[PDB]
Order: structure tokens, then C-alpha cells, then sequence
């Protein structure tokens, strides 16, 4: 929801005006990016359809004969060039969102986890493969920084 | 300054006299050299300590090799810098430590 | 010192791996004291394994007690606590 | 000389995050009860996953 | 020499610039029509003929504006002095301190030139009513709140202290701090207990809010 | 007398023109004051950071200090190879700079609000924390993992 700091709702014009930024904003940016990708998919295809001259429906349709199918006029050949490119069935989308999503909530940190141990091993085990001499390219010759 | 007197080669010191003149004698020893409308300088040269140019790089000069790096996908480098030292017990190999020519990330393959 | 109603909750519904482990163990230790176990043995007589098998099956009669750092705690049952 | 300058090195990081652990709020907190982090790295993940 | 001379006159205006621009997000009636000053337009109003800057007509009103006097009941005018000599003295943050409370001043900047005497914070701290914040010409020629490792501090009024205290169940002790005395603390004149909301980004992680309490 | 400072600021051992493989020609000295580099004309201050720790959190501010901590592990290991998860180094900035100012993991360091006796002890330190402790009649409580 986007609560204000004091409790209140942002009035859709203060959306991301960065003073109400809180937790939930790493879920809501995962959530953008998958529709973005999701997108990037759907023009994909849509550009394939309107490189074949049929119509590439990007947005969705508004007319009157919204209805019917605008792929009728097409003679049944490049319908099946496109679908033999491109076929992005529902149940593919769906699956795809599902395995997303169970990742997404699978991926979030447990309870009780011992992290900061977790992080004081993490950055203690690099410490041990590294030289305490500083030890450079032969050739560099720039400033000997520890 | 720097200086010794002629009869027992001690070191030459300015001292203020009567009328404040600014005589070199030398300790130890009777010698009074007076300023007389004299001048006495030392002067000694230093150093021009010219510009320096652009550190910039002299990447040219290190030894390459055909590695892809692992960030191959965001930039397609086939060389890497490399150096090779033994940072194990003697019974394990060595160890090459890579950095790429295209991204600049490191990495030691062992 | 005050119980959240079950009604509303906002703890994880997901078991974690710590709850899993220490259930797992609660009930293999309840097992080796001669606990009545409620799953089918099969000729298994190891109390982890069939603690294990137990929690296959959801039939582990413990339930998770999670305290808040505000001093607050939910309980969640194994059975209601999904894997 | 690497092995114990680096051996004390781990065990001091150790000691200083010896006792942070997630709580069920998802916050990152002290054995003090002290907040450190709100949500750990400011996204709940767990780089393990 | 007139190098010295132009540099004091650059310099001076660039810190002006800076506690134009802090009194300005601290929330007050100040806008870009005083905040960006020509350095030109501003040497042609505060420098006068013989080509001296004087730093006694600089000294400028500044009042809440209405969002800030809503969300924050209790705040009233400021005044931003900036000192001419270089070793301030008694009497110089005396009469400071006379004008203040002769006017009935909530809060008062002192920017002085160089240094500050050993004995002025004896005397600085005894004020009842209004608050002194003490500040160097030289250490706000550039504003920190602008430097790219700097993330928005957002300070919260006593409301969205006591809403975050209980959205998280906490006490103040249990927030992270910011110290008293801290460069961004006393840009934006936190005082002791007062909860700041800050906006940090992270490269792996999006943007993402913490918070921190004034001791 | 051929020694005294005439120009440029008495903490600065030498400066050097850098070039970022580009036609941009970057300074950084070698030097302990950040805040007069800040300030000098033609450098901007918006973008100018040390690699000192400590000179970046008296300048700038602890939020900023603890960015810095977190810059200067995660480069220190990534000229290394040590490809750690930053989420360990953010935690690490974090309980590191939480109390609001900069505190070390060095044994003056630890004792920033543990109270815990018997952690100190076992850390470094033994007989004097222990008679301190003693003597004070400190109450520490048992929490610790130690
Ligand atoms: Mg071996
Ligand atoms: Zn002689
Ligand atoms: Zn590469």
C-alpha cells in the first residue's frame, strides 16, 4: 500500500516521490521487472507480427469489430510462420510467473538465521586466500596502495 | 657558512662585538676576521623540480594470455592479465591470478 | 506476554529450516523416550526417521511458538506450517 | 605470515557479528534486542537463494 | 594583492549558497530567487565600492513556510549571522545572544571566519528559550547533503517518531543512532531524540528507507 | 627555510593527474584532508570521496561513513576476485556504523555497548576487563551466543 510516514495514504501523485520509500519497495521493483520483462516478450512477438504485416497487438484492441479476430484476413501462412517463430501459449505465462514468484519468496532471508555470523565467515574466508604483500601486474607502475 | 680558521682549522662562528661588528672569530683560538664593508655569502643551489606528466597506464607492458572472463556474457574478452604465484604448500600447484582486458574483473583459476 | 490472535498473523507461513531441524529433533527425542508415534512404521525403528516420516505425513502433535522481539509470540502448529 | 594475521582477522569479525540473527519481524538485531538493519541488505533476501 | 581578494569574495559566496540552501530544506520561506545568486549579482549587492566583502548585511529573516509550520507546530524565525573578525570574542556572541533574545529568536546561525574562543562554549549553551548552532565559513563552503555519498536525510516530526516506534514495536534505545555533532545532524539541526528517516540506495538492492535517532 | 609551505595545502605528501581510459584527467592525492580538496576550486565537491574511513565520516556524516566502509571492502576484495554477496558487507558497514559513529572490530572497538564480560574476556583482554568489571559491580546479563 505505501502507507505515508504517519499512516496515511500517498495521494498517487507522491508515489515515489523518495520521502515515503520504505520496506516493500524491493518487491514492488521485482514485480515491475517481471512486467517488464513479460513485455519485453510480448513486443518481441508483436514486432514479429507486424514485420509479417499482419497487426501487432501491442495494446489491446478498441472498436467496434473489437471482437472478431483481426488474424481472419491473414491466409493461414504467415499465421503459421508466426506461431512456428513465436508461440507464448497462457500456460507458459503462467508458469513462468509461478516459478518467479516461488523464487522470489523462497529467496527471503529465514528467521533466526544466523546472518551475521553467516556474513563475519563470508568476508573472513576470501581474507585468507589473499596476500598480505601487495602484489601487482609488472608493468602497472601506479601507486603502491595497500 | 662553513668555514675554519687559518691557525687551529676549528670552525668559523659570526660573533657581535663592541659596535655590533659582526667579526668571524674562531673559538679557541685568537683569530678576529672583521667585516670591513665585506660581504660574506654562501649560496648554494636547489633543485628545479620540474612538472610531471599523466600517470595514465602502462597496461601495454604486462603479460596477456587467451582467457575468457567469466563476465563473458556483459563483455566478450579473450585476454586476461596474469600473474603467478605459489600462495599454497609447495605440494599444491601454483596460482594465476587474471584480470580481464575488456572489463577489468579479476580472478585467480588456481 | 500477550498471544497474537490466530486470526491475524505476520509471521511467515513457511516453515523455516531451523523449525524444520528442531522439530525434527523435539519429536526424535520425544520417540526415544517411548512416545506413541502416530505413522505407520514399516519395520523402521530409528526415532529420527520416524520423526521424519511423521513430518512426511503431518501428523507431528507440536506446534511453534515464535516470540516477537517486542516480547510477543504467534503459535503455529506443525500442520499448519507449510514446506 | 598470512595464516594467523588473516586466522584473527576472521575470529575478531566473528566476535563483532557473533550474535545478529533475522529476527521474525525481519530485522537484522543485536543479542541486545538493538536494531542494526530494518530488513537485511535492504531486501529480505537471502544470498544463499 | 587582488587574488586573495577574489578568491574571499568566491568563497564567501559559495558558503552563502550552502547555508541558503540548509536553511532552505531545514524548511523555511527561502526560494532558487536567493538561493541561485549570481556570484556577480550577489558581489554587486553584498561588496561594495573599494571591492571589500562586509558580512554584516548578509544577516537575513528566515521563516517557516506552511508545510513546514503544519507538520512541525513549534518552530519560529531564524537568523543567520555571519562574524567579521577572526577570533570571536565575549562581546561579539554576547550582544549575538542580546539580539536574540531581544527579538525572540527560536534559533540563531553563527558562522564565523577562522576560529572560535575556547571560552564560547562556556557561554553559547545558556539559552532557555532558543537553541545556538555554531558554524565555520571554511566547513560549509560545499553542502555535504549534496555529495553523492550522502543519502537524504528525512527528519520526521514527534508524529511519525511515535507511528514508527509502533509500526516496529520499539523503544528509542533500540534504533541505530546518529550522533550529536554529526556533519549531517547539525545541517539539518537534529536535535536529541529526534528520528530521521534515511533514504539510502543500494546497487543490488534498489532503494530502500532506515532509520536513525539524535542523542 | 628551503622547506616551508607556499602553496597548496600542508597535508597533501604529493597529487597525480589520473587518466580513467578516456579523455577525462582525474586527480587523487595522497593526502589526509578531504574537506580542503572539497573545497578547492575546480574540484567538485559533489563527487569526491577518500578512501579513508574516518576523514569520510567526520566530513560527511556516518551514513556517509558506513557507504564508505561498504565501497572500500567490497573494491578491497573484488581486486582480488572475491566474489562475496554485498549484502555480507552491508551488514558488516552496518554493525559497524549503527551506533552512530565508527566503531572497530579492534578490542576498543568491541566495547561499544556489549556490557557482555565474559564475551570481552574470552575475546582479548581477560584480567583487566574482569577487574573493571568487578569493580564497577557490573550487572551484564547472559545473551550472547559467546
Ligand atoms: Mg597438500
Ligand atoms: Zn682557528
Ligand atoms: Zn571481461
Amino acid at each position: 500500500v505505501r502507507y505515508d510516514n504517519s499512516g496515511c495514504l500517498v495521494k498517487r501523485e507522491d508515489l515515489n516521490k523518495a520521502e515515503y520509500v520504505d520496506q516493500y519497495d524491493a518487491e514492488r521493483d521485482f514485480y515491475h521487472s517481471l512486467r517488464e520483462y513479460i513485455n519485453g516478450k510480448a513486443t518481441a512477438l508483436a514486432n514479429l507480427r507486424k514485420s509479417r504485416g499482419m497487426l501487432g497487438l501491442l495494446e489491446p484492441p478498441a472498436k467496434e469489430l473489437q471482437g472478431i479476430d483481426p488474424d481472419e484476413t491473414v491466409p493461414d501462412n504467415v499465421k503459421t510462420s508466426v506461431s512456428q517463430l513465436y508461440r507464448i501459449s497462457e500456460k507458459s505465462v503462467r508458469k513462468f510467473l509461478e516459478i518467479a514468484l516461488f523464487k522470489y519468496r523462497k529467496a527471503r532471508l529465514e528467521p533466526g538465521t544466523a546472518i551475521g555470523a553467516i556474513g563475519a565467515q563470508s568476508i573472513g574466508e576470501p581474507g585468507t586466500q589473499m596476500t598480505l604483500k601487495t602484489f601487482h601486474f609488472a608493468g602497472v607502475a601506479s601507486m603502491n596502495v595497500t | 657558512m662553513l668555514s675554519f680558521c687559518p691557525s687551529c682549522n676549528n670552525m668559523l662562528l659570526i660573533t657581535s662585538g663592541d659596535s655590533g661588528v659582526y667579526t668571524l672569530a674562531c673559538r679557541s683560538c685568537p683569530y678576529e676576521f672583521p667585516i670591513e664593508g665585506i660581504e660574506i655569502y654562501d649560496r648554494k643551489k636547489l633543485p628545479r623540480k620540474e612538472v610531471d606528466d599523466v600517470l595514465g597506464g602502462g597496461w601495454d607492458n604486462v603479460d596477456q594470455t587467451k582467457t575468457q572472463c567469466p563476465n563473458y556474457d556483459t563483455c566478450g574478452g579473450e585476454s586476461a592479465y596474469f600473474f603467478q604465484l605459489q600462495i599454497r604448500s609447495a605440494d599444491e600447484p601454483m596460482t594465476t591470478f587474471y584480470k580481464c582486458v575488456n572489463c577489468g574483473h579479476r580472478w585467480k583459476e588456481n | 506476554e500477550k498471544a497474537i490472535p490466530k486470526d491475524q498473523r505476520a509471521t511467515t507461513p513457511y516453515m523455516t529450516k531451523y523449525e524444520r531441524a528442531r522439530i525434527l529433533g523435539t519429536r526424535a527425542l520425544q520417540i526415544s523416550m517411548n512416545a506413541p508415534v502416530f505413522v505407520d512404521l514399516e519395520g523402521e525403528t530409528d526415532p529420527l526417521r520416524i520423526a521424519m516420516k511423521e513430518l512426511a505425513e503431518k501428523k507431528i502433535p507440536l506446534v511453534i511458538r515464535r516470540y516477537l522481539p517486542d516480547g510477543s509470540f504467534e503459535d503455529w502448529s506443525v500442520e499448519e506450517l507449510i514446506v | 605470515v598470512k595464516t594467523a594475521e588473516t586466522g584473527y582477522m576472521s575470529r575478531r569479525l566473528m566476535k563483532s557479528l557473533e550474535d545478529l540473527s533475522c529476527q521474525y519481524d525481519n530485522t537484522v538485531r543485536t543479542s541486545a534486542n538493538g536494531i542494526v538493519q530494518f530488513t537485511y541488505g535492504g531486501d529480505g533476501l537471502d544470498p544463499l537463494e | 594583492m587582488d587574488q586573495e581578494n577574489e578568491r574571499n569574495i568566491s568563497r564567501l559566496w559559495r558558503a552563502f549558497r550552502t547555508v541558503k540552501e540548509m536553511v532552505k530544506d531545514r524548511g523555511y520561506f527561502i526560494t532558487q530567487e536567493e538561493v541561485e545568486l549570481p556570484l556577480e549579482d550577489f558581489k554587486a549587492k553584498y561588496c561594495d565600492s573599494m571591492g571589500r566583502p562586509q558580512r554584516k548585511m548578509m544577516s537575513f529573516q528566515a521563516n517557516p513556510t506552511e508545510e513546514s509550520i503544519s507538520k512541525f507546530p513549534d518552530m519560529g524565525s531564524l537568523w543567520v549571522e555571519f562574524c567579521d573578525e577572526p577570533s570571536v570574542g565575549v562581546k561579539t556572541m554576547k550582544t549575538f545572544v542580546i539580539h536574540i533574545q531581544e527579538k525572540n529568536f527560536q534559533t540563531g546561525i553563527f558562522v564565523y571566519q577562522n576560529n572560535i574562543t575556547p571560552s564560547a562554549m562556556k557561554l553559547v549553551p545558556s539559552i532557555p528559550p532558543a537553541t545556538i548552532e555554531t558554524f565555520n565559513e571554511a566547513a560549509l563552503v560545499v553542502n555535504i547533503t549534496h555529495h553523492e555519498l550522502v543519502p537524504k536525510h528525512i527528519r520526521l516530526s514527534s508524529d511519525e517518531k511515535r507511528e514508527l516506534l509502533k509500526r516496529y514495536r520499539l523503544k528509542e534505545s533500540q534504533l541505530p543512532r546518529i550522533q550529536r555533532a554529526d556533519p549531517v545532524a547539525l545541517y539539518l539541526g537534529l536535535k536529541r531524540g529526534e528520528v530521521v528517516k534515511i533514504i539510502r540506495k543500494s546497487e543490488t538492492s534498489g532503494r530502500y528507507a532506515s532509520y536513525r535517532i539524535c542523542m | 627555510l628551503p622547506d616551508v609551505v607556499v602553496k597548496g595545502l600542508p597535508d597533501i605528501s604529493r597529487a597525480v593527474i589520473n587518466i580513467r581510459d578516456d579523455g577525462k584527467r582525474e586527480l587523487l592525492v595522497e593526502g589526509y584532508g578531504l574537506r580542503d580538496v572539497m573545497c578547492t576550486d575546480g574540484v567538485i565537491g559533489s563527487r569526491t570521496t577518500t578512501n579513508h574511513v574516518l576523514e569520510v565520516f567526520s566530513v560527511l556524516g556516518i551514513e556517509a561513513a558506513r557507504y564508505s566502509i561498504i565501497r572500500e571492502i567490497n573494491y578491497t576484495m573484488s581486486n582480488h576476485g572475491m566474489s562475496v554477496d554485498p549484502r555480507h558487507i552491508q551488514l558488516l558497514g552496518d554493525v559497524m556504523t549503527y551506533k552512530g559513529e565508527v566503531l572497530g572490530i579492534t578490542r576498543f572497538g568491541l566495547s561499544k555497548m556489549r556490557d557482555s564480560v565474559l564475551q570481552l574476556a574470552s575475546f582479548e583482554k581477560t584480567t583487566d576487563h574482569l577487574f573493571d568489571a568487578a569493580f564497577y559491580m557490573k550487572k551484564d546479563a547472559v545473551e550472547g551466543v559467546s
